[PDB]
């Protein structure tokens, strides 16, 4: 009468993690495994993106032409970071909608400008001012012309520009604001009068306000930027009798993948495709607690700093 | 587990275990040893490995966005684009809470599962040889020798080799 | 010692189909059914909703009175249908705020137009241009009165209207921008000024700005479009010198399902709840990849095409 | 399945059953024959059914909305109508992809189940008649004519008429 | 359910049972008496407060948002936040009405499975003295009065006293 | 051979309750439990969060010192509760973005006003009018100063006030226009002129538009509310001609969880978290039927009025 015993069963760890459930918000399981990344390696990948540190310029700035922005000419990119440190270090400005200006020039990607000969005659061209220093020698915008009288006399401009391509033309202007009386007429020979910048499908007309601002740069007047996109076969009218910063050129419209992100992190030489402001994190788990801002392929954003996925069975030691 | 076989019928776990989730500790005359089941065990990992393959390595690609950072008051717009994106950010907290929660427990009930199956297996095997105990062990009742276990192990067990010995031995007064 | 044997199965087909489950993206099951609306029968159905294709015309042009939209006076419709073809064949103009306008007129659903004897007393009405003609004569917009001096004077308008009624009074008016010099004066014997509409509960000034714009249909002028609502109990207050082009009445304004949806499907005559610029489509399943834009009982938009339901068990064949 | 009958301890289904999901075949002295399960298939349906109840036919009327289509270049406001709706999309298609998986997972969980609520019905039934293969097939230990199969698909089998000579078959060395 | 217990082979509950979930009916010469079993119905208690205690008492503070009523015709920015609150407002209709659709047929699941684990518990407890009758009751072979019916509620049921007077009426021609 | 029987069951009630699952409708469990909460006890609770019943007033009222709101000068509030009732009772005014200012105020939850000594010479200040009494005399807005001249003369202002605090300032200021030409001159002695309000990093330049607008408690002008922040090291310039109603001082800006809410229902003496529009509601329940505007810990709105969960095992009678 003999008899043997086979015992079914399961094994166990002697150190287990806790998860939550539907029915229990602490059970302990073999293995899990975490699903939202925490923290970020401290810096920005320079790779597989194009980078573009801004340095001590904005996009704004390296648009206009800041002298200390000039190596930016031209410059492509997929992420323009811009620093805290940044600074204007040229004539005093200010842009109606700036925000609008600075999202659409990011999501373009592209600082590409052709220049187009624009017929100024009757004018002086290359105006420059003491605020805006390039070599030591006082200059202007790279990308404005500052106009002023030639024989104490400033007629009234009609110029145009067709747009003859296959894209679209970004203008991009300005109007003076003379901070007195006495510049206004020694500038443009005239009291000030409306610009007007026109196309066939737009119209944008606006009035120089003379008047003392608060100084900024040992500067009290004002310049006022303002942008025009021109489509295949319409045409930009210009209509000014002075205070008019003029466009030197246009800039290139694409679209795609580019944009703009406000960080303070380095840059290095490392490969990781999502970027936040705290620097480049991995992408394998599918929610992260690092930044509400990303940019590339990211985990997803989420109030938790911490989730588990149990990957093993209850843990039940003896 | 919705089975009761783990964390119920089963006492607890063995430690001693590391070659498998699941698998067998008899006791004969020659002895008393442990040995892992390939198929239960295999049974549950590629279950908990499809899981991890749907959450695992699938992102999103986003680029150009709206901004979420301000450093001056705007009022109206401001508010929208703030309320925007913490309603965003809320639905997706909410849906890794549930899912997490959701995968956690049929993870649970899934190698509960498994481990019942296995049970299920092996009884069916011993036919009337054997008698359930009710903490996971069979009472074998004929000698039982490490070929004869092996046997059950690996699903060759022949029950009527040793039926009439069995039965004699369940059912003497 | 006889026996019987009792073997108990399921069923299974030789054509399974494959389908995702938490733990298996591809596992086959006896049948399944389609969730994700993919394709479209081409057309828009005319019924259960009232559409009104807007053929040449823009929801603007019927609302202003563009002569080839002259049959659109006075209609109504659940979703008005804009073609890419349309083109607006009348004096040039533009609207500040477009979009907003265009979207409360669709959201109203109706261009019920009831006319008020405005007391235009010292100015001649129903001005005219060559670039908008009716009936091969020329005419203007339908609903706006575009006035002149009489006798070489064009005196301070102040006219009132009053909002006696239980509704809402849309008014839809302008300004006009003269090309030249002399055209301001040969029209308004005036140097431009400044127009002024205003009610108890709103005030909108307008400076009309004299200069020449590219031209457009041979028309180097301008027309600026504006609205006002006017409440019950308020009242309408036109105060100008010049350049006005007045309203000849008001527009209702009411609440509903109305909306516009831009398309170039054909109008068919079938019965279909969810209309997408690509034509109807069926909303028996739960989501649609066809077109993010819908209008009525439509399926909700996904970026799957494909989304499988298992409507049978597991297959597995012998 | 988390019950382990479909593709489990049932090796395989049957394509020449057309008549039900569920079913018996068996072999006697009459020959062998097959007949469907008419209450399991019914409940497995009904659940099916259930469930795409709730998912067919409820659609959600939207009228007069946003813009989702730009022809010119405006910058912020533009920037947030993209981003609210490319956000709208991206939860919808989430849900879309967890509702599936969810639903096909217990779809497939709950047709293991009524094969199995039928097995543990019919072993019920047989008492100490019968003894269970292991592959879903009973070994009956009398003679079961047509009359008697079929008292067994309609839960009117009285296992007291054969149970004297079951045992004896049963427990014979 | 699942386990097929609670509206399946369970044929209905009993009112008249006031002190737990599940429990016992039984009668012997002694009489005919019924008594609750605790740790069966305090396990599906225990499940369902932690169903509670996750969707109970945990909210979320909001203080400045956006309008969503407005007085005054205003066009495009306030078509976006119309939009905006009604694609919110939409989301979260749908994410409750799929939590308790889900909660609902878990809890379901959950309470037939305890009944299920009881049922297991106390076939295993009565070994060879008993046969399943297939209602959910068993049939003991043997005499059983009030303090042997205690033992098994409570699981000190020792089966070897009363094997051989069992086995005897159950294997009698 | 004696033997027994026993039974394993489970319990059931006679009022049981339906609920939905993921298969079914309608099926009946023991118990259930309501997850919607869709009444309200009627009023808001003035506990725990700080009410300030508007009364009267809009908050906008109260901001700028309409003299029925003088007992609201410098009060906190975690939420402002605009009433229906409220009207204005001083000189008609109009907010351009009245909307943004009216949240920005709501957002920051405070009124505190600091007086700042402004250097008004050559000028007449605390201009009054029959519209706006406090006292039953002739007032104005407390926290704002009508300037008018002096000797029959208005000299160009060139003020200036330096925010060389810590915290940011709120500046309320207007332009007045005059309903008539002789009223221009009566109250300025010159033709209305622009103002311009600036800073270090803003400009604000407002035309003030003469002419006749619907009377308004018999006063056919009309004032229009600009706002300027001012951040720390930055500094306020006022630069006019005329026509400004100037301020008496600035607002702080807080930064919290202060907010405004349009309702009509009575303020009581209780203590809930939550608080709508409706009154105060439950916060037990996780969504809520009773309105979409929330203020605390509140349940989320849902559109279904009932969702049963269920807290117990199905039903099934004997
Ligand atoms: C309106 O008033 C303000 C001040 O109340 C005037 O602005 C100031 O113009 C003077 C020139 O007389 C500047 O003084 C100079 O300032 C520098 C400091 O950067 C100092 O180093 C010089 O030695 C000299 O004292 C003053 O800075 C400047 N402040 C500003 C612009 O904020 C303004 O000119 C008046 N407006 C008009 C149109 O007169
Ligand atoms: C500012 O300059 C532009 C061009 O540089 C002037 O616009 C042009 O005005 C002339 C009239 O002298 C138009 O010429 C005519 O054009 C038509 C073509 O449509 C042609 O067939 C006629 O035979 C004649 O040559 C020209 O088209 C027009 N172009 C525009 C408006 O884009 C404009 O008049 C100048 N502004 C002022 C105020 O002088
Ligand atoms: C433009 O026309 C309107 C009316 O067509 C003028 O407004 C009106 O001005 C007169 C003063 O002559 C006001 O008349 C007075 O009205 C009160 C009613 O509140 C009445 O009780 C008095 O006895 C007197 O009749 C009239 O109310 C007022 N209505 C408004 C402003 O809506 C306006 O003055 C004209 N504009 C100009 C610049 O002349
Ligand atoms: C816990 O489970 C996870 C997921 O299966 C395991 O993580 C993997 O570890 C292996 C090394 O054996 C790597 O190849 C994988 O890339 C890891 N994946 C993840 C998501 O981390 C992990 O090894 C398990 N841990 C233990 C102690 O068994
Ligand atoms: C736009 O350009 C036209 C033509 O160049 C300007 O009209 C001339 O303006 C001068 C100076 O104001 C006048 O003396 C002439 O009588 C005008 N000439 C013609 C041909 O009409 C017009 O002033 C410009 N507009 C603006 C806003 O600068
Ligand atoms: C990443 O940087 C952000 C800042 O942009 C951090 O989020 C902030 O944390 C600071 C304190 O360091 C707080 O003052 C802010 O209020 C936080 N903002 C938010 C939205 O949380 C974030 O903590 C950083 N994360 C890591 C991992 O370094
Ligand atoms: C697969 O399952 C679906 C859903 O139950 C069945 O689709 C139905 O087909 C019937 C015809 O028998 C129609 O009455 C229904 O309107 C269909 N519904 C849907 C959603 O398509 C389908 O018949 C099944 N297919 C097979 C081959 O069995
Ligand atoms: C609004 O209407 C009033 C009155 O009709 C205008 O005031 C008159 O304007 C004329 C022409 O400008 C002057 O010569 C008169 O002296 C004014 N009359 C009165 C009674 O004051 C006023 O100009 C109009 N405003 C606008 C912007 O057109
Ligand atoms: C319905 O029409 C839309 C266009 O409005 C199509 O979506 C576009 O497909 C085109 C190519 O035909 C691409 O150029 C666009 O980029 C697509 N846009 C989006 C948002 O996907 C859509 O494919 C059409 N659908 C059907 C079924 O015809
Ligand atoms: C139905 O179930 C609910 C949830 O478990 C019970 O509600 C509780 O009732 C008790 C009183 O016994 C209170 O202490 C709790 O605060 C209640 N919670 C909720 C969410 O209401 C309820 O008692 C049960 N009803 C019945 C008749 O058994
Ligand atoms: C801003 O202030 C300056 C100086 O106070 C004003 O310029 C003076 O204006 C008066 C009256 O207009 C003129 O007669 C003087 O010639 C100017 N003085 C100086 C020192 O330039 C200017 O007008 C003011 N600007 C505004 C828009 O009101
Ligand atoms: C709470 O008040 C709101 C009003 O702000 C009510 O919602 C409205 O109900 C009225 C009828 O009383 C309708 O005219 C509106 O169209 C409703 N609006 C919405 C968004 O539903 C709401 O019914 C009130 N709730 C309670 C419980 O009193
Ligand atoms: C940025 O500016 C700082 C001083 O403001 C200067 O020291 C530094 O060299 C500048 N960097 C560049 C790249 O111009
Ligand atoms: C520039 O424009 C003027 C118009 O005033 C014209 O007379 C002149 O010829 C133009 N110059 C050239 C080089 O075309
Ligand atoms: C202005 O500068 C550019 C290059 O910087 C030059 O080509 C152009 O001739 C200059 N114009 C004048 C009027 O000096
Ligand atoms: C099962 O194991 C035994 C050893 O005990 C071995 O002899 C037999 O071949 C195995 N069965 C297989 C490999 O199918
Ligand atoms: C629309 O315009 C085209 C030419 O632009 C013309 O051929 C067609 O007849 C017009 N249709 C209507 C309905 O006016
Ligand atoms: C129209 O208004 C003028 C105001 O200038 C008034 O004199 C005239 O009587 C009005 N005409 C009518 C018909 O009321
Ligand atoms: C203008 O036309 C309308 C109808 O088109 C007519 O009733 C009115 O008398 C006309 N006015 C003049 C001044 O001719
Ligand atoms: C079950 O089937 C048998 C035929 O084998 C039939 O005689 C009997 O009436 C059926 N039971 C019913 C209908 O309840
Ligand atoms: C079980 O119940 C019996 C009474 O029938 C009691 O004597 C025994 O001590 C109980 N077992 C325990 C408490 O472990
Ligand atoms: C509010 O105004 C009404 C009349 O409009 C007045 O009767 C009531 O006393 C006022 N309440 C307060 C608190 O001023
Ligand atoms: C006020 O400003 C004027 C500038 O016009 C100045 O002359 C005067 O001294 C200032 N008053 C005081 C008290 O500083
Ligand atoms: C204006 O009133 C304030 C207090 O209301 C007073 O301090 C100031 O002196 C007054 N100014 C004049 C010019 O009366």
């Amino acid at each position: 009468a003999s008899t043997a015993t086979l015992c079914l069963g399961h094994h166990a760890v002697p150190n287990g993690t806790i998860v939550k459930t539907i029915t229990n918000d602490q059970i302990e399981v073999t293995n899990a495994t975490e699903l939202v990344q925490s923290s970020s390696t401290g810096g920005i990948c320079d790779s597989p993106h194009q980078i573009l540190d801004g340095e001590n310029c904005t996009l704004i700035d390296a648009l206009l032409g800041d002298p200390q922005c000039d190596g930016f000419q031209n410059k492509k990119w997929d992420l323009f970071v811009e620093r805290s440190k940044a600074y204007s270090n040229c004539y005093p400005y200010d842009v109606p909608d700036y925000a609008s200006l600075r999202s659409l020039v990011a999501s373009s990607g592209t600082l590409e400008f052709n220049n187009e000969s624009f017929n100024w005659t009757g004018v002086t061209q290359n105006g420059t001012s003491s605020s805006c220093k390039r070599r030591s020698n006082n200059s202007f915008f790279s990308r404005l012309n500052w106009l002023t009288h030639l024989k104490f006399k400033y007629p009234a401009l009609n110029v145009t520009m067709p747009n003859n391509e296959k894209f679209d033309k970004l203008y991009i202007w300005g109007v003076h604001h003379p901070g007195t009386n006495n510049d206004q007429i020694s500038l443009y020979t005239q009291a000030s009068g409306r610009i007007t910048v026109s196309t066939k499908r737009s119209q944008q007309t606006v009035i120089p306000n003379i008047g003392s601002r608060p100084r900024v740069r040992d500067i009290p007047s004002r310049i006022s930027i303002y942008w025009t996109i021109v489509k295949p076969g319409d045409i930009l009218l210009i209509n000014s009798t002075g205070n008019l910063i003029a466009p030197r050129g246009y800039f290139k419209i694409r679209s795609g993948k580019s944009s703009i992100m406000r960080s303070d992190a380095p840059i290095g030489k490392c490969n990781s495709e999502c970027i936040t402001p705290n620097g480049s994190i991995p992408n394998d788990k599918p929610f992260q607690n690092v930044n509400r801002i990303t940019y590339g392929a990211c985990p997803r954003y989420v109030k938790q700093n911490t989730l588990k996925l149990a990957t093993g069975m209850r843990n039940v030691p003896e | 587990g919705i089975f009761g076989a783990i964390a119920g019928f089963i006492e607890n776990g063995w430690e001693g275990m590391v070659d498998g989730w699941y698998g067998f500790r008899h006791q004969n005359s020659e002895g008393i040893g442990q040995a892992a089941d390939l198929k239960s065990t295999q049974a549950a990992i590629n279950q908990i490995n499809g899981k991890l393959n749907r959450l695992i390595g699938k992102t999103n690609e986003k680029f150009h966005q709206i901004e979420k950072e301000f450093s001056e008051v705007e009022g109206r717009i401001q508010d929208l684009e703030k309320y925007v994106e913490d309603t965003k950010i809320d639905l997706w907290s909410y849906n890794a809470e549930l899912l997490v929660a959701l995968e956690n427990q049929h993870t649970i009930d899934l190698t509960d599962s498994e481990m019942n199956k296995l049970f299920e297996r092996t009884k069916k095997q011993l036919r009337e040889n054997a008698e359930d105990m009710g903490n996971g062990c069979f009472k074998i009742y004929h000698k039982c020798d490490n070929a004869c276990i092996g046997s059950i192990r690996n699903g060759t067990y022949d029950h009527d080799v040793y039926r009439d010995e069995a039965l004699n031995n369940r059912f003497q007064i």
